[PDB]
């Protein structure tokens, strides 16, 4: 009221609550990466 | 322990020994349940891992919600979510059968559910159960590092606590009718005392 | 397994003395101006 | 007999057959893009 999608998933930097930095990892050693433009309308 | 090699990987496999150290029973979240207080409504979301399947799966990393579809915040139902139990023990070759002067082997065993606390360190046991690979042995992007290899465990499916000399295990036989009443017609005898004690050495 | 912390405020005192260039400022008097300002005895952007 | 996993998705350089270019394409002008190494074992 340029407006762009974000580029990246705000998952990350918003750490929402405590649960939802356990659920940033899982599967042993691989790191969450959700790629490049991940959103969608 | 010793003699489980790569070749019997994704196959059934039983092995014996000796428990070594058992882990702590920990829940595991499973389904998670919210309130929205809006709209009076309540949302469920689902949960799994690599562990729970034998057959290999595309990941689905759902994240743990906090929002609304239409941006209410959300409330967390602990007695409507669901949990479920989890254990981790180590197994060793026992003493009785591991070469003297050398040091041992061992193999981890993952438990679930109703089998998580069948057992306690120092018995003698045998599992049976899939002996499986997990993740990527360093393979996926550059990991110059080459010495690590493949992670393996057995997913657990069945335990047995089994008796031996000396050990903490105690001894239990089934009774059959017929045992019943022989044992029963024996004890109506007068020098059954006398006969007994005649019996041991 | 807990929810999201929340964030919030409330006014207490007076902080410094307003500046005449400041949004709030500019915001405050093109309110007085709509709800105010008359010709031939008339609201006429109120009533419009 | 240093083997790594293919960083991208090998689909687009194999062009197995006709219909696969086709595949290759959709929903209007978005590219496609596995993303950096999508395989899994």
């Amino acid at each position: 009221n340029t407006v762009s999608l974000p580029r990246s998933c705000l998952s990350t930097i918003e750490s929402e609550s405590s649960m939802a930095n356990e659920s940033n990892i899982g599967d042993e050693s691989t790191k969450k990466n959700c790629g490049p433009d991940p959103y969608i309308i | 322990p010793r003699t489980l090699t790569a070749q019997h990987l994704n196959k059934l496999v039983s092995v014996e020994g000796i428990v070594t150290k058992t882990s702590l029973v920990r829940p595991k979240l499973i389904r998670s349940v919210h309130y929205a207080a809006k709209t009076g409504r309540f949302h469920y979301r689902d949960y799994t891992d690599a562990t729970t399947t034998l057959t290999t799966r595309i990941p689905t990393p759902a994240i743990y919600p906090t929002e609304d579809t239409e941006g209410n915040k959300l409330t967390t139902e602990y007695g409507y979510s669901t949990f479920i139990d989890h254990q981790r023990i180590t197994v060793q070759e026992m003493p009785e059968m591991a070469p003297a002067g050398q040091l041992p082997r061992s193999i981890d065993v993952i438990l679930d559910d109703d089998l998580v606390d069948k057992t306690k360190p120092g018995d003698r046991v045998n599992v049976v159960g899939v002996f499986k690979s997990l993740g990527a042995g360093g393979m996926n992007q550059s990991n110059s590092n080459t010495l690590i290899g493949f992670k393996t465990l057995i997913l657990g499916n069945t335990v047995y606590p089994l008796h031996a000399r000396s050990t903490g295990v105690a001894a239990r036989q089934m009774l059959t009718d017929f045992d019943i009443r022989n044992i029963n017609k024996l004890s109506k005898k007068k020098d059954i005392f006398d006969i007994l004690s005649q019996s041991l050495a | 397994s807990f929810d999201r912390p929340e964030i919030y405020s409330a006014p207490v005192l007076q902080g410094e003395s307003p500046n005449d260039d400041d949004n709030t400022e500019i915001i405050k008097s093109f309110k007085n101006f709509i709800l105010e300002f008359r010709l031939d005895s008339q609201f006429i952007y109120r009533d419009q």
